[PDB]
RNA sequence: AAUUGAAGAGUUUGAUCAUGGCUCAGAUUGAACGCUGGCGGCAGGCCUAACACAUGCAAGUCGAACGGUAACAGGAAGAAGCUUGCUUCUUUGCUGACGAGUGGCGGACGGGUGAGUAAUGUCUGGGAAACUGCCUGAUGGAGGGGGAUAACUACUGGAAACGGUAGCUAAUACCGCAUAACGUCGCAAGACCAAAGAGGGGGACCUUCGGGCCUCUUGCCAUCGGAUGUGCCCAGAUGGGAUUAGCUAGUAGGUGGGGUAACGGCUCACCUAGGCGACGAUCCCUAGCUGGUCUGAGAGGAUGACCAGCCACACUGGAACUGAGACACGGUCCAGACUCCUACGGGAGGCAGCAGUGGGGAAUAUUGCACAAUGGGCGCAAGCCUGAUGCAGCCAUGCCGCGUGUAUGAAGAAGGCCUUCGGGUUGUAAAGUACUUUCAGCGGGGAGGAAGGGAGUAAAGUUAAUACCUUUGCUCAUUGACGUUACCCGCAGAAGAAGCACCGGCUAACUCCGUGCCAGCAGCCGCGGUAAUACGGAGGGUGCAAGCGUUAAUCGGAAUUACUGGGCGUAAAGCGCACGCAGGCGGUUUGUUAAGUCAGAUGUGAAAUCCCCGGGCUCAACCUGGGAACUGCAUCUGAUACUGGCAA
């Protein structure tokens, strides 16, 4: 407040916003791919699987999405599409 | 030879599961008389079918659920 | 106010001479304590149809303090006697509307107001 | 992260310094990993002034410690007083 | 600090000199020597348990010139030391550097021998040292130091130092103003003089 | 070198012996009060309202990541008045720079506090299913492009805070694509994910003569490792109360989905019906804990400020972001209490940071100085910042050192006090004489804390480069906040410097006068009603000392809750008596196991600290080397008498 991280709240801003997208993209991107699961189309589902997976390491190179956890969704994710598949 | 212990059994029915009684005998510090003391553990163990006085040998292990954090490993006899 | 600053040597000697002056005070304190008992033989009032009004007093101004409380001790009759218990200086305090409380008196201050500390006896007993 | 410094234990206008590896992130009288060795400002003409087991800090450099500037003067000092 | 009164007081109270005159006069003559300490201490000589306990630590405190704390830290310091508990108090307190004056005989009582600690005169292995309750160890030299050395408050001194006691713990020399002292001081040396045995046992009633 | 450690007294009765309480002598304190106080060293100094706060300061930093001139300091060109060769004045990022701004990292550390918190915490010993900035070792890449936008300009709303509209512009900011295993996910085949440049100098080729390009330094990226740090889990131990006895629905377990960095009822859905409980659940009251400190012969007890480790908190209440790391003491949002400013429309704040103030209370401090040193933040370094820290101020608070003179001195002066009025005492004390001058007072001198860093040189290493830079030597300039430093030398002259409690018994130390069961003394049993060794006063005496005493506080003494180490016929104390479950304990013989137990070994048991042996501060306190202690615990290997288990 008093001191000048009036630059460093400004700062958290701009940078959560942006995250905010990428994560939003991330997740709707990620819920499309489940909706195919649900579905059961085996192809549609491996279709937006190939779809994921530059998206899912490309933000866990980000870093905002993390690498451990980005590694255990195409884990888990690939568990239900070679059920299905 | 890595880390175990002994001690019997007092569980009913929760499957893959066995609650362990292990006692143990400990001085008081005061007084100098040893009491029996009773560290009642839960216990993981698929195919769980021991006897409610059976005796049996026991190991730590990972959180297996919460609360069991020990594994069984033999079992001494088959007590009724 | 209305006396004397001069300024000294060293700060050491100056408690000293505060010392010393705190022992005049206590010089003042005993003339004080002495003169009420040999004016009139009673430690209060003579007759026995008494009647008091006691107050306490804090002005904001130390002039003033000292100046109008002179004042309301002036108007008094025999019959009924009125006096100052505890004057203060400046704003009210937990001490002050104790004092009050103790001892049955009327709790004025001049531009002085109350504090939360004498606020939490006031709510307790509204003096 | 591990840093090799000089810890003030001494004396009013006398100080004894303690050179010691800690962690950076904790007070310079705070947590420690072992003591290392000692120094008084005062050697004289005693048997002992400097001293320092260079074993030790060779090898926690070596795992990547950092030397405060007058310990890394200290030690290209104290040699084996050569 | 130091006592600051009649010296006679003390030496009629303790019931013997304590070495605070010159030894001309005044040991039998000026003193009134165990006759009466006060106005009406002539009529008593019975006493207490605590009181011959007590009198001699004051007998004791007041030949060595100490006060009843620095007493009680060399009855703590000697309580540490392995051997004689009774003996090493004694140590202690004959161990004072103002004691090695008197001694030397420099100084011809002991307050007088203070006053040459106090006045800067007095050097030990090539120190100067003011400090009154300096101990002197063994193998090391004392001497009074070479500036201003033998004044007319030392000199007079020398003559009654030629002939009093002279003992063998210090080494002595009183020519060019100087000790060496090699061994310690030992129980045979000045035992029976005070009840040492009493004495360490007082600070536990 | 390391086991030398333990006391009792007074008091119930006419008197005694018991029992048994009460009381005192001890040590100790973050102390207060009272009276008195010379100097020095060291240590320590709001334990009350987690009550509220004026004013100042407490972390910012890189132009060597970037547009830039807002600085302002030079230089140049040019335009000009001349001083006539220079000054002057407009341009100009040319150049040493550098505000606001953009980007990166630091802001999550240190510092302060003890409210909540009885274990989710803490301590010890173990563990598995985990991550981990910066910082290092290793192996390789560092290709090719693109779009914005603040600042800044032009408008415009505002009292102020603080903004609005529209264009323009860069980057180690942001975003695509190429490129990709030893990596992630997969059984494999495979799929897919990164990039950033900046800086110094230089022959050659050449350049839209900006540099291309070379070479050195550094940064960027991915991956396998290191050490560190943190999260997680389990066992045991770690306040009080039974006039708290029943307690638990995400409760307890399973499966599956989802979630976290990761195990996990972590959270859902669904299934099952359990879990905890006399070894004290639950509830309530109460509290930060330990290494330690204090006391204690030891065993024990009390205590946890100082110091350090850990945890928890940051006006009240809750949540998330950013980021490696926070659910963030001087970040953000929202809600609440409350406080302030104002042009009244609308805005602002969280000193349990350092100083400092109100209030509180018996009571705890200077609105100081400096980055000189140590340790940090940023940076390549310089450098800058550092209320951490180093220092100083204040306080007899504690510990400890020292002084306030020494020697002689009988006529044993006068006075005071007593006095059988013979004398005695105060008292060698004074007086007098002879001496010394510490520490003060005053005038002179002067270590160490300073090693480094900077600049200049040389070598060596490096390179296409005698370059150029670093490393490693040399040399020269320097670098002290405290500071009138510690410490030393010279001078005058006993000059400047002793008080306080107590004296019936306990308990060391006695008379006289006054008052007269009054006034008062009292910690305890008790003193005083005219001859008071106990009141008041004096004289005398004793203890202790710059402190002394009282009070409050804790342990001791107290074997007076009794493990070590107690009683219970009649003194307090055996249930009215019996049967009985849980519990404690168990004849005698043999075998076996080796839990308890006993032995050995390794690891660990932070350091400070206590102890034992040393060193250094003018000497001690204090500081400091080394050892022991590290009283415990765990794992592992052994022993088999005893107890337990098991077998007959």
């Amino acid at each position: 407040n008093i001191k000048s991280a009036k630059k460093r709240a400004i700062q958290s801003e701009k940078a959560r916003k942006h995250n905010a997208s990428r994560r939003s993209m991330m997740r709707t991107f990620i819920k499309k791919v489940y909706a195919a699961i649900e579905a059961g189309d085996k192809a549609a589902a491996q279709k937006a699987f190939n779809e994921m997976q530059p998206i899912v390491d490309r933000q866990a190179a980000k870093g905002l999405i993390h690498k451990n956890k980005a590694a255990r969704h195409k884990a888990n994710l690939t568990a239900q599409i070679n059920k299905l598949a | 030879k890595i880390r175990t212990l002994q001690g019997r059994v007092v569980s009913d029915k929760m499957e893959k599961s066995i609650v362990v009684a292990i006692e143990r005998f400990v001085k008081h510090p005061i007084y100098g008389k040893f009491i029996k003391r009773t560290t009642k553990l839960h216990v993981h163990d698929e195919n769980n079918e021991c006897g409610i006085g059976d005796v049996v040998e026991i190991r730590e292990c990972r959180p297996l659920s919460k609360t069991k954090s020990w594994t069984l490993v033999r079992v001494v006899e088959k007590a009724v | 106010a209305g006396d004397e600053v001069t300024v000294v040597r060293d700060e050491k000697k100056a408690r000293e001479v505060a010392l010393y002056r705190q022992g005049k005070f206590r010089e003042v304190k005993l003339a004080r304590q002495q003169k009420s008992k040999l004016e009139n033989m009673f430690a209060n009032m003579t007759e026995g149809e008494v009647h008091e009004v006691n107050i306490v007093l804090k002005a904001d101004v130390q002039g003033s303090v000292e100046a109008i409380s002179d004042s309301l001790l002036k108007l008094s009759t025999d019959e009924v006697k009125v006096k100052i218990i505890g004057s203060g200086v400046g704003g009210i305090t937990e001490t002050d509307a104790t004092l009050a409380a103790a001892s049955n008196a009327i709790l004025v201050g001049f531009n002085v107001r109350a504090d939360a500390s004498a606020r939490k006896v006031i709510e307790a007993e509204s003096l | 992260m591990v840093t090799i410094r000089l810890a003030r234990h001494g004396a009013k206008k006398r100080p004894f310094y303690q050179v010691v590896v800690a962690d950076s992130r904790n007070a310079r009288n705070g947590r420690f990993i072992e003591r290392v060795g000692f120094f008084n400002p005062i050697a004289s003409e005693k048997e002992e002034g400097t001293r320092l087991d260079l074993d030790r800090i060779a090898h926690w450099v070596g795992q990547g410690a950092t030397i405060s500037d007058r310990v890394a003067a200290l030690i290209k000092e104290v040699n084996k007083a050569a | 600090a130091r006592y600051l009164g009649p010296k006679l007081k003390l030496s009629r109270r303790e019931g013997t000199d304590l070495f605070l005159k010159s030894g001309v006069r005044a040991i039998d003559t000026k003193c009134k020597i165990e006759q009466a300490p006060g106005q009406h201490g002539a009529r008593k000589p019975r006493l207490s348990d605590y009181g011959v306990q007590l009198r001699e630590k004051q007998k004791v405190r007041r030949i060595y010139g100490v006060l009843e704390r620095q007493f009680r830290n060399y009855y703590k310091e000697a309580a540490r030391l392995k051997g004689n508990t009774g003996e090493n108090l004694l140590a202690l307190l004959e161990g004072r550097l103002d004691n090695v004056v008197y001694r030397m005989g420099f100084g011809a009582t002991r307050a007088e021998a203070r006053q040459l600690v106090s006045h800067k005169a007095i050097m030990v292995n090539g120190r100067v040292v003011n400090i009154a309750s300096y101990q002197v160890s063994p193998n090391d030299v004392v001497s009074i130091r070479e500036k201003a050395k033998k004044q007319s408050r030392v000199k007079a001194a020398l003559e009654l130092a030629e002939q009093r006691e002279k003992p063998t713990w210090l080494e002595v020399d009183a020519g060019k103003m100087e000790g060496t002292f090699k061994r310690k001081p030992e129980r045979s040396d000045l035992s029976a003089d005070i009840n040492e045995h009493l004495i360490v046992e007082l600070y536990s009633k």
